[PDB]
């Protein structure tokens, strides 16, 4: 997979 | 010798990115503090797209790690490991204030869409494109997140799906955004290592993350980026006129000082103390600046200032750092326009500015002309202008909006001294 995001 | 922790990430506002003080965002500062805690050196490395990432972090050999604000995925094909979660997010569908709230994924239908390729999210819909057939939605490479909210807020997209967090911290940028609904369970970001047979590294991250999450460091780290902030908007003459009869009366003096001592402005050194903290000595931001200047402490330190809370010493302090910011430009750039890149690299550090400059020639404009840099400093912010640059991304549009700001202030203190 998966990845938006920190 | 190895003593270095190889970390893989996206240059993007929510992980990794380069300011005016050097590295930060979530994802390297939680690296870091990892980093530090193994007693190795840190060594960031950024990748093209998510596929890249992913391409690198399971190719001997071969980066460590990847924090990058990853969601699991299978568990099951152990050929990405997962760690513990850090962040607890949902993803999002995204539309445009003014267009139709669609309520039910199925209204996703014939509305133009796009997400990061090779994403969880373009998953999410390539799942629902089985139930929904004639749903149709774009991926490209060239484009970050802050890309997509960008397209959505101008209208060039219709939808989008992004993980909530990334909402939480661009959303104040873009005053068009808006959520539709919530599209999955909430789930936990976790960092990727590499399959595996040595549980060596990964039992260290995740023992790290475990505690990290009791000393509250995760929270500390979920607060100071995901509280909305930047660049102050202009007050309006309204309130400005009520400061320069309230507040100015007390600065006055020391602005002036400054002016004389250093050869410049005094109420251009004001204006910029005026969109830094509203001319409050006080004022301090969990970013790291503190006082009439907002200076950080390393800035503080460099120029003379003891205590960043006493506004004569923050007043010289951030005139000093002006000017000299201003000396070190290229003697290519006259004045005026010579203040205007000043205040620009004040705000969004030199190195930056310099990747406008080129940016600007490569482009057929003049980089001594700060009619043309302040159109090419936007495009930092943009996933296929910014990977071409030095030190990629970048929010430039907020830098132009401190520049115009700041010069609105100078303007009303020019109109209202000058007799
Ligand atoms: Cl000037």
């Amino acid at each position: 997979x998966a990845x938006k995001x920190x | 010798k190895e003593g270095v922790l190889r970390v893989i990430t996206r240059n993007s506002p929510a992980t990794y990115f380069q300011d005016r003080n050097g590295e930060t965002g979530f994802e390297y500062e939680l690296a870091k503090r990892f980093a530090e805690r193994l007693g190795v050196e840190l060594k960031i490395e950024t990748a093209d797209n998510l596929d890249d990432l992913y391409a690198q972090l399971s190719r001997e050999g071969g980066p460590a790690l990847a924090a990058a604000g990853l969601t699991p995925g299978r568990e099951d094909d152990a050929s990405v490991r997962y760690s513990h979660t850090y962040l607890d997010v949902t993803p999002q569908i995204i539309y445009r204030n003014g267009q139709q709230r669609p309520t039910r994924p199925e209204d996703l239908v014939g509305k133009r869409i796009m997400v990061l390729k090779g994403s969880s999210h373009a998953e999410q819909l390539a799942e629902l494109k089985k139930q929904y057939p004639e749903l149709k939605y774009e991926e490209s490479d060239a484009v970050e997140v802050v890309d997509l909210l960008r397209m959505v807020d101008v209208g060039d997209i219709d939808l989008t799906l992004v993980d909530s967090n990334e909402l939480a911290m661009n959303q104040v940028y873009f005053p068009n955004v808006r959520v539709a609904f919530d599209f999955g369970e909430a789930r936990g970001l976790a960092w990727a290592l590499p399959g595996g047979d040595d549980d060596s590294l990964m039992n260290e991250v995740n023992a790290f993350l475990d505690q990290a999450k009791k000393e509250g460091l995760l929270q500390r780290l979920k607060d100071r980026y995901y509280g909305h902030v930047d660049v102050l908007g202009y007050v309006g003459a309204y309130t400005f006129t009520q400061h320069l009869q309230q507040r100015l009366p007390r600065y006055e003096s020391h602005f002036k000082q400054s002016g004389k001592q250093k050869d410049t402005d005094w109420r251009l050194l004001a204006a910029i103390g005026y969109q830094e903290s509203l001319w409050q000595p006080g004022a301090t931001s969990k970013t790291g600046v503190r006082g009439l200047m907002m200076l950080t402490n390393r800035t503080a330190q460099a120029m003379g200032v003891s205590n960043r809370l006493d506004p004569k010493q923050s007043i010289q302090g951030g005139s000093k750092y002006f000017v000299q910011i201003r000396s070190e430009l290229p003697e290519s750039i006259k004045e005026p326009d010579r203040s205007w890149f000043a205040l620009a690299a004040y705000n969004i550090g030199g190195a930056h500015l310099e990747d406008a400059r080129k940016m600007a020639e490569k482009e057929g404009l003049n980089p001594n002309k700060w009619l043309d840099v302040k159109k090419m400093l936007p495009r930092l912010a943009q996933k296929q202008w910014y990977a071409k640059t030095r030190y990629g991304y970048a929010r430039g549009g907020e830098t132009v909006h401190f520049v115009q700001n700041v010069r609105r202030y100078y303007d009303i203190l020019t109109w209202v001294t000058q007799s």
